[PDB]
RNA sequence: AGAGGAGACAAGUCGUAACAUGGUAAGUGUACUGGAAAGUGCACUUGGACGAACC
RNA sequence: AAACUCCAGUUGACACAAAAUAGACUACGAAAGUGGCUUUAACAUAUCUGAACACACAAUAGCUAAGACCCAAACUGGGAUUAGAUACCCCACUAUGCUUAGCCCUAAACCUCAACAGUUAAAUCAACAAAACUGCUCGCCAGAACACUACGAGCCACAGCUUAAAACUCAAA
């Protein structure tokens, strides 16, 4: 068989990689912001969990971990 | 298991060769081996030059030590032979007589392979 | 003859294929043509002797007559041998048979990779 | 492990083996043999200790005992060769096969299954119902939910004292 | 480390250096050394080496079978016994 | 809303990357590099060929 | 041409690199892979299928940290070629290929042909390819392109990998 479909996929992948290389800084900034918002959403969900249960504050000795930070 | 140590010793006079063989067999016994036989293949020119302990050997005395040793002693004996200076080259193998030769009826002929391609007309 | 059992990738063959032919392993009813041998430059040694003698004798033919004659004889022998080689190729004595006669023989007894 | 002086499985049932030279006893001992002879001796000991019929090898109990000996050998091998992925796979697959065999034996013959578990020191554990990834978010939320439940239990316990005192 | 003038050595007979060199080259060719050197001039990647080996094995099988058929049928190259019919 | 992407519209411009051994076989993964198709390294695939007796 | 002439040739000493011939053998492994020698341990399952909701592996490339460095070699530099040559050709060298400890988890990972049991009976059979099938089970597929993409989620991965759309468009692919 010919490689026309493979050639189309090859060009698509090459152009995508070049696009990523061109905008690798704005994408990194957007990813950092998304991770921030993701951690915020997780913390809000945990807060909802302990609020619906009647606790006025977080359980004693509990601090929500930063599970999405690079560290 | 039953091992055979093929030993190439530096070409020396008879007292030195006897002392080296005694030292090697004593080391084997100390590591636990039961030595069964010591066979001399004679002194002969090596097939190729061997450089052992900063010395080039052209001739060597060939010996075999058949023995029964625990599996753990083979590594220690290899280390001991490596440290020895009178041994040009020592290799421990599993005894060839241990592996029994299965009987062979004969060369079974291989017929030409068939039905590899469809019989459709081409 | 090397075995073909379990070599090609086929149904019921568990192992990975050994051979991956680009053409079916089926005998054709013809053989390849009598391939020519690419000609090499000839009489180079005699030419070298003649040219070295020319260099030593300042390209004076009178001194170099013997080597010049040797080179000329080698050249004539090479040309006549090329003609004789063409004649021999037409004859086909060197090979067991010419490709044309072998193709005729294979035509008489063709391969049958099909049923009938 | 069996003592190194232990004779091989084949040679321990020949008459007069106790009257032979100590060298002969050494040669026929587990000391002068590979580890698989020791594994066979271990298997024989386990069969004599556990199964009702020591001479039966096709029974599920015999298969479980042999697989347990193989598993122990694999673990001993991996303790020295910690980067042997092939034997790691063999150990894990043998563990799964032994779990399957123990499930079958427990379904078929429970008393013998208990004898197997006691003799071989196998703690038969029922598989968990759901095999799902416990990623960071899920683990953290599960931990917080457990802590919240404990705090709510404490609050519910404390709520009773005031009502009891008031009444 | 081996001895010299034993391996790949051919003695010349009555100054027939041409025949001695031909014999040496034939020995190297039959043992496959010449092809090995030619292929070792540049590195042959393992996929390329496998492809070449497969092609050469298929070629050997086909050539041996064709030679067998030719030798089998060569007896039938004789004169036509029923000429005219 | 500044922009990016895809498709259509289809021009002009710079090359000719692919289809023949496409003129350096093509492609996959991956890494680096380049105006651009793309180039190169490493391993893999035939969805290439090696001409199919000897010569 | 550039480059080296502390270069080349012989001889001797000489490795943490790679393993002619055997191999016209077709073996081992679940796959990836595995073809120098020795030794040790060792190659699951006395029905079969079965995990993308897990566990363990997974060529090459690549990252991290410490070493080795003959040879090869992205990048880079030089020479050449060319209209240009950011390539093909030549030279030098680095990351890298190797060792150890972790990662990364991707391949035309393809024998593009699932596992098990069975048949060659016929109604054999679109074409080509590596003949046509039956029973059972699991996984996958449902026009092309958008799309090995976006968003969401998970990951030691941060220009990444896995899962993976939709809108606009066409009568094709
Ligand atoms: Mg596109
Ligand atoms: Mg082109
Ligand atoms: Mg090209
Ligand atoms: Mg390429
Ligand atoms: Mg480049
Ligand atoms: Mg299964
Ligand atoms: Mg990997
Ligand atoms: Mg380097
Ligand atoms: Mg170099
Ligand atoms: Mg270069
Ligand atoms: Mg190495
Ligand atoms: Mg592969
Ligand atoms: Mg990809
Ligand atoms: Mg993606
Ligand atoms: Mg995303």
């Amino acid at each position: 068989k010919n490689v026309l479909k493979i050639r189309r996929r090859k060009m698509n992948h090459h152009k995508y990689r070049k696009l990523v290389k061109k905008t690798r800084f704005l994408r990194r900034k957007v990813q950092e912001g998304r991770l921030r918002r993701k951690q915020i959403k997780f913390e809000k969900d945990l807060r909802r969990i302990w609020l619906k249960a009647g606790l006025k504050e977080a359980p004693e000795g509990w601090q929500t971990p930063k599970i999405y930070l690079r560290g | 298991p039953r091992y055979e140590l093929a030993l190439i010793l530096k070409a020396m006079q008879r007292p030195e060769t006897a002392a080296t063989l005694k030292r090697t067999i004593e080391a084997l016994m100390d590591r636990g081996a039961i030595v069964r036989d010591l066979e001399n293949l004679g002194e002969r020119a090596l097939p190729y030059r061997i450089s052992a302990h900063s010395q080039q050997h052209n001739r060597g005395g060939y010996f075999l030590v058949d023995f029964y040793a625990p599996t753990a002693a083979v590594e220690s004996m290899v280390e001991h032979l490596s440290r020895d200076i009178d041994v040009i080259r020592g290799n421990i193998v599993k005894h060839p007589l241990t592996q029994e030769l299965k009987e062979c009826e004969g060369i079974v002929p291989v017929p030409l392979a068939e039905k590899l391609y469809s019989t459709k007309k081409r | 003859t090397p075995s073909l059992r379990g070599r090609l990738a086929r149904f019921g063959n568990p192992r990975k294929p050994v051979l991956k032919p680009n053409k079916p392993l089926i005998l054709a009813n013809r053989v390849g043509e009598r391939r020519r041998e690419k000609g090499e430059a000839t009489c180079i040694t005699e030419m070298s002797v003649m040219m070295a003698c020319w260099k030593q004798n300042e390209f004076r033919d009178d001194a170099c007559r013997k080597e010049i004659q040797g080179f000329l004889d080698c050249a004539a022998r090479a040309q006549e041998a090329r003609k004789m080689r063409s004649i021999q190729e037409t004859l086909g004595e060197s090979g067991s048979l010419l490709p044309n006669k072998l193709n005729k023989l294979l035509q008489r007894f063709p391969n049958k990779p099909y049923l009938s | 492990d069996p003592p190194p002086s232990t004779l091989l499985k084949d040679y321990q049932n020949v008459p007069g083996i106790e009257k032979v030279d100590d060298v002969v006893k050494r040669l026929l001992s587990l000391e002068m043999a590979n580890k698989k002879e020791m594994l066979k001796i271990k298997q024989e000991q386990f069969m004599k200790k556990i199964v009702a019929n020591p001479e039966d090898t096709r029974s599920l109990e015999a298969r479980i005992i042999a697989l347990s000996v193989k598993i122990r050998s694999y673990e001993e091998h991996l303790e020295k060769h910690r980067k042997d992925k092939a034997h790691k796979r063999y150990l894990l697959m043998s563990i799964d096969q032994r779990k399957k065999m123990l499930k079958n034996l427990r379904n078929t013959n429970y008393d013998v299954f208990e004898k197997i578990c006691w003799g071989l020191g196998i703690e038969y554990t029922f598989p968990p119902l759901y095999y799902r990834r416990a990623h960071r978010r899920f683990v953290t939320k599960k931990a917080l939910c457990i802590r919240v439940f404990q705090e709510t239990q404490k609050l519910k316990k404390r709520r009773r004292a005031l009502k009891a005192a008031a009444a | 480390k081996h001895l010299k003038f034993i391996a790949r050595t051919v003695m010349v007979q009555e100054g027939n250096v041409e025949s001695a060199y031909r014999t040496l080259n034939r020995i190297l060719t039959m043992d496959g050394l010449i092809e090995d050197i030619k292929h070792r001039r540049y590195y042959e990647k393992p996929c390329r080496r496998r492809q070449r080996e497969s092609y050469e094995r298929c070629r050997r099988i086909y050539n041996m079978e064709m030679a067998r058929k030719i030798n089998f049928l060569m007896r039938k190259n004789r004169a036509d016994p029923w000429q005219g019919c």
